[PDB]
């Protein structure tokens, strides 16, 4: 996430993402919800059977986030500031479920780019998931 | 932990599939790699010891009703010897994960891995066993 | 988990002088404080509500040679009715441990302490038991 | 630690610590041996004796290093630049054992300043910890 190297490493593998970062965020939600229960909680509102529009819809708009951060590696609490106030002030998410959804993204990366999910990658890539992690629970600060 | 008969299957037959070799060496690579600090206690001997992380594994799967006893000695081993803190378990037992993940792609469905996250799960707490 | 005799009267001992109400009332209370997150599960009634857990922690502390069936209706509580993250558990339990060193000074000693560490370890994991 | 709110309760909660920083060092270092037998293992050349000169000795290093950083809860990563080398390279301490070395060095203030360790001081302490600690295994970062 903030060495230079790891930054690299992010900027590039998000571009081998490119066009599927919202797919593949709907599909991290899926997974997280199926293997840790505890977190369809948060979402009392949403229709959670696979192929609903709400976590479609929902997956498009963590995955158009995750690709803001990567344009802004150098102030990610700025670029996320509003998405802090609702995660840890109004939401009150538990941290933890940050550290499930970043490995249910990770598994989803693994399944799609098998080839280009390389150790170094997993590693920059796990980096930047849990600085992520920290702004968007930062009013726990 | 509990599954049901069909879990139990799905888990099983993909297990058929899994070379403890090739799996284990990776998966022991990427614990060093994405946690540094685990380099406390650990190349070609990554292999071989990623080998017998992941034939431990594959016991616990073949005896899913009794996790405790199948790794009662390799608690003691890694709490009295080694001194490794148990949540390191949980660490190895997700990168397994994301290995199998890799290896099998679509194949890994989120029911699946969910079966797997139970197994990793039971497994993980099992070798805390006789720490807490 | 496994206390020697003299440990275990130490334990009694001081829990003799637990005030179950304000210890409860202050160790929910900074809970809420310190972990701010666990404002989504609950101010007269942080007093209320800390007074039922300290009472539940005393049950432990009387029954440390089973604190899985002592706490199996509340672990189903927690998991499929309040959808807790065992971690939180844990977080309760040093936060009880400071609140003991508190209201104890000196008297809890680096000794008293360490014990109480197994008796907490004991509590958070039988509240996970049908977690995991 | 980096509210300004936070900052302010830190600086002043360490006013009352005062010279007794290394004291409370060694107390919270007996406490953690005792408590976790598992950090034992990083200190292998110490007589870990109720008492020791070591002990003592490496908790008023200990106290000095945590004077310092509430000197200079601006730049965290400039201050123990030293320190995180040795900890996460050198050491590779896992990153776990801060958070017990965190546990024992709040409950020996309570035990000390019982009157001076309210709940908001508790609470803007352990943030202080937490981004201590942050800085120590920042070569994970
Ligand atoms: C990688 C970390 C995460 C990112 C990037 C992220 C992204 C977002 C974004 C962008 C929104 C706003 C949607 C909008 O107003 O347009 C949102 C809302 C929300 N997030 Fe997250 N999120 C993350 C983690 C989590 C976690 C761990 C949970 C809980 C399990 C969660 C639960 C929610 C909920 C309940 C909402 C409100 C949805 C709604 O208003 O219908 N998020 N998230
Ligand atoms: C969680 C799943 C794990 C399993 C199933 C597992 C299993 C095993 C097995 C089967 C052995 C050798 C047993 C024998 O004596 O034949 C072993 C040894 C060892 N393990 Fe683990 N392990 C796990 C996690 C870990 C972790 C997280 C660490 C910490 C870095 C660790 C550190 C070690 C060390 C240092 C040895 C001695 C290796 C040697 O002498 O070559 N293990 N483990
Ligand atoms: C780890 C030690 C804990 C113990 C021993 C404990 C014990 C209890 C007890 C005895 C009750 C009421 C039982 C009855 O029905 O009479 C209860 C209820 C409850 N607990 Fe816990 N608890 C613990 C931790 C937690 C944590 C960390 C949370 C999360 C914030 C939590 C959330 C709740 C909630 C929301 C209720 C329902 C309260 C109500 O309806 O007023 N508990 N607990
Ligand atoms: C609040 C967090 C911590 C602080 C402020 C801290 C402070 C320090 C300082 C200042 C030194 C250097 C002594 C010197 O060269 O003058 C040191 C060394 C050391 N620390 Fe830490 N430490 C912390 C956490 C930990 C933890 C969690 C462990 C492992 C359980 C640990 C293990 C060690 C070891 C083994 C040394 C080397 C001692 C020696 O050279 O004899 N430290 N620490």
């Amino acid at each position: 996430v903030l060495s230079a190297a790891d930054k690299t490493n992010v900027k590039a593998a998000w571009s081998k993402v490119g066009g599927h970062a919202g797919e593949y965020g709907a599909e991290a939600l899926e997974r997280m919800f199926l293997g840790f229960p505890t977190t369809k909680t948060y979402f009392p509102h949403f229709d959670l059977s696979h192929g609903s529009a709400q976590v479609k819809a929902h997956g498009k708009k963590v995955g158009d986030a995750l690709t803001l951060a990567v344009g802004h590696l150098d102030d990610l609490p700025g670029a996320l500031s509003d998405l802090s106030n609702l995660h840890a002030h109004k939401l009150r998410v538990d941290p933890v479920n940050f550290k499930l959804l970043s490995h249910c993204l990770l598994s989803t990366l693994a399944v799609h780019l098998p080839n280009d999910f390389t150790p170094a990658v997993h590693a920059s890539l796990d980096k930047f998931l849990s600085s992520v992690s920290t702004v968007l629970t930062s009013k726990y600060r | 932990v509990q599954l049901s008969g069909e879990e139990k299957a799905a888990v099983l037959a993909l297990w058929d599939k899994v070379n403890e070799e090739e799996v284990g060496g990776e998966a022991l690579g990427r614990l060093l790699v994405v946690y540094p600090w685990t380099q406390r206690f650990f190349n070609p001997k990554v292999k071989a010891h990623g080998k017998k992380v992941l034939h431990s594994f594959g016991e616990g799967v073949h005896h899913l009703d009794n996790l405790k006893g199948t790794f009662a000695a390799l608690s003691e081993l890694h709490c009295d010897k080694l001194h490794v803190d148990p949540e390191n378990f949980r660490l190895l037992g997700n990168v397994l994960v994301v290995v199998l993940a890799r290896h099998f792609g679509k194949d890994f469905t989120p029911e699946l891995q969910a079966s797997y996250q139970k197994v990793v799960a039971g497994v993980a707490n099992a070798l805390a066993h006789k720490y807490h």
